[PDB]
């Protein structure tokens, strides 16, 4: 059933060159391509949350898209909720992973005050996430979405489509994000057609990075295999502006 | 933990101008949009202006539209309101706030400042 | 612009009495109405959002409901600490607007 789990101040880290994804499905190679899209700004302040420290796992704004990343070994983070009022009055998007699969549903979910998944539990998705749900319009099932392992996701909501990008890499850091460039790949395009203004992270009963996308111009460097190996944020500094103008890293 | 503090209030003559600011702390200011609300003595609440988290889109009440400008600086966590061509009718206590909003700004928590008095005479 | 009104503009009630406040919109705003409570010298506090959703920390004696143009705010049993001015506010569209405000006096 629904139970109460619960406010602490935010910490901040730096997304040095993280949050870049392939802007489209067009193959390019051995070329510097200039594109305009919603990307995480370079060297920005990313909010670092500790959901378990006292439980504090707040609802955050979606804005124009969300940059989400986390590092762990136990796989405590299970999924996300995206919607508006996040109750039975509106359609909401529930994305939750388990050991063998991922289930994505859009329904009029009446979510719990402090929603979570139960390791030892109705159904697996219904344990502590919501009390009821009806009028389902979308259902999708596929393969799981989720030293230490760093998992990076970008969530966009454009013209009714909820677009998810992701990357999975090894990490050997404790306090902050890694340096270097790595682009996120398209994961799934979901033809849902709902309003998303806010979101929340679902845990199994924990820390994560949250940033936001901006209308930014980037110069992307594609190697001989069509992989992006670098990028320039054309609105970061005079040096980057010069590099973008001259099309040269 | 969360606070909003207004400053820059004072007394000006009609036709003059006054600039307000609000210092935000205890929360991720740069992820939320912000509102200005004013309340005259003996009167109810009146909404003034809204700015989105990225400092882009700006909205104003018709009663102040064309005279007031809303802006912000996310590197200093400070919200600003620039008041030009002030009238006697603009006398009010001005507040900065993060109003709970499930449609536009995506604000889950409702925050208010202390209020600063702006007098035009 | 959506115009808002409230009735009565003022009411008197004693402790234990049930207090109801009516907020009406000139336009249909579905379920996007906020209710605030203000005492002299302080900024307004949010009690109810989304027409009927209670905020964290708000006493169970407070409630409300409604949809479209006609909404009601209710205090099931007035306490001595509930003497305040209540406001309704719509956030269905921009600009945001507040109603006149209903003052609750102690009888
Ligand atoms: C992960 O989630 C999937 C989908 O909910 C689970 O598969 C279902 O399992 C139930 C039995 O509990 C069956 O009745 C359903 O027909 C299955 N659905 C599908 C699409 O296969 C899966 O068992 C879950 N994995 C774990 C480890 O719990
Ligand atoms: C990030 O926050 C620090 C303060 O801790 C500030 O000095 C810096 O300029 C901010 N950078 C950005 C991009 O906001
Ligand atoms: C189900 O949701 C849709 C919106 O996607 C709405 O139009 C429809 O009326 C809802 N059905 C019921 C029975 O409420
Ligand atoms: C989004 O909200 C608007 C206004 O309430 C509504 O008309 C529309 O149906 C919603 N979109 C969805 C959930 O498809
Ligand atoms: C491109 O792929 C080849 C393998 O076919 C590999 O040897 C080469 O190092 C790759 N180039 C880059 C820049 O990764």
């Amino acid at each position: 059933q629904c139970v109460n789990l619960r406010q602490l101040p935010p910490a901040y880290t730096n997304s040095f060159t993280r949050g870049v994804y392939y802007p489209d499905k067009v193959f390019r190679s051995s070329v510097l391509h200039s594109t305009q899209d919603l990307f995480l700004p370079f060297f920005s302040n990313v909010t670092w949350f500790h959901a378990i420290h006292r439980f504090d796992n707040p609802v955050l704004p979606f804005n124009d898209g969300v940059y989400f990343a986390s590092t762990e070994k136990s796989n405590i983070i299970r999924g996300w909720i995206f919607g508006t009022t996040l109750d039975s009055k509106t359609q909401s998007l529930l994305i939750v992973n388990n050991a063998t699969n991922v289930v994505i549903k859009v329904c009029e979910f009446q979510f719990c005050n402090d929603p979570f998944l139960d390791v030892y539990y109705k159904s697996w998705m219904e344990s502590g996430v919501y009390s009821s749900a009806n009028n389902c319009t979308f259902e999708y099932v596929s393969q799981p979405f989720l030293f230490k392992n760093l998992r990076e996701f970008v969530f966009k909501n454009i013209d009714g489509y909820f677009k998810i990008y992701s990357k999975h890499t090894p990490i050997n850091l404790v306090r902050d994000l890694p340096q270097g460039f790595s682009a996120l790949e398209p994961l799934v395009d979901l033809p849902i057609g709902i309003n998303i203004t806010r979101f929340q992270t679902l845990l199994a009963l924990a820390a994560y990075y949250v940033g936001y996308l901006q209308p930014r111009t980037f110069l992307l460097k594609y190697n001989e295999n069509g992989t992006i190996t670098d990028a320039v944020d054309c609105a970061l500094d005079p040096l980057s502006e010069t590099k973008c103008t001259l099309k040269s890293f | 933990e969360v606070q909003l503090v207004e400053s820059g209030g004072g007394v000006v003559q009609p036709g003059g101008s006054l600039r307000l600011s609000c210092a935000a702390s205890g929360f991720t200011f740069n992820s939320y949009g912000m509102h200005w609300v004013r309340q005259a003595p003996g009167k109810g609440l009146e909404w003034v202006a809204f700015i989105r988290y990225d400092g882009g889109n700006k909205y104003y009440a018709d009663s102040v539209k064309g005279r007031f400008t809303i802006s912000r600086d996310n590197s200093k966590n400070t919200l600003y309101l620039q008041m030009k061509s002030l009238r006697a009718e603009d006398t009010a206590v001005y507040y900065c706030a993060n109003l709970k909003d499930s449609r536009y700004s995506g604000s889950y928590y409702d925050y208010w400042g202390q209020g600063t008095l702006v007098t035009v005479s | 612009v959506i115009w808002m009104t409230q009735s009565p503009s003022s009411l008197s009630a004693s402790v234990g009495d049930r207090v109801t406040i009516t907020c009406q919109a000139s336009q249909d705003i579905r379920f996007y109405l906020n209710w605030y409570q203000q005492k002299p010298g302080k900024a307004p506090k949010l009690l109810i959002s989304d027409a009927s959703n209670m905020e964290t920390g708000v006493p169970s004696r407070f409630s409300g409901s409604g949809s479209g143009t006609d909404f009601t705010f209710t205090i099931s049993s007035l306490q001595p600490e509930d003497i305040a001015t209540y406001y309704c506010q719509q956030y269905d569209n921009l600009p945001f607007t507040f109603g006149p405000g209903t003052k609750v006096d102690f009888k």
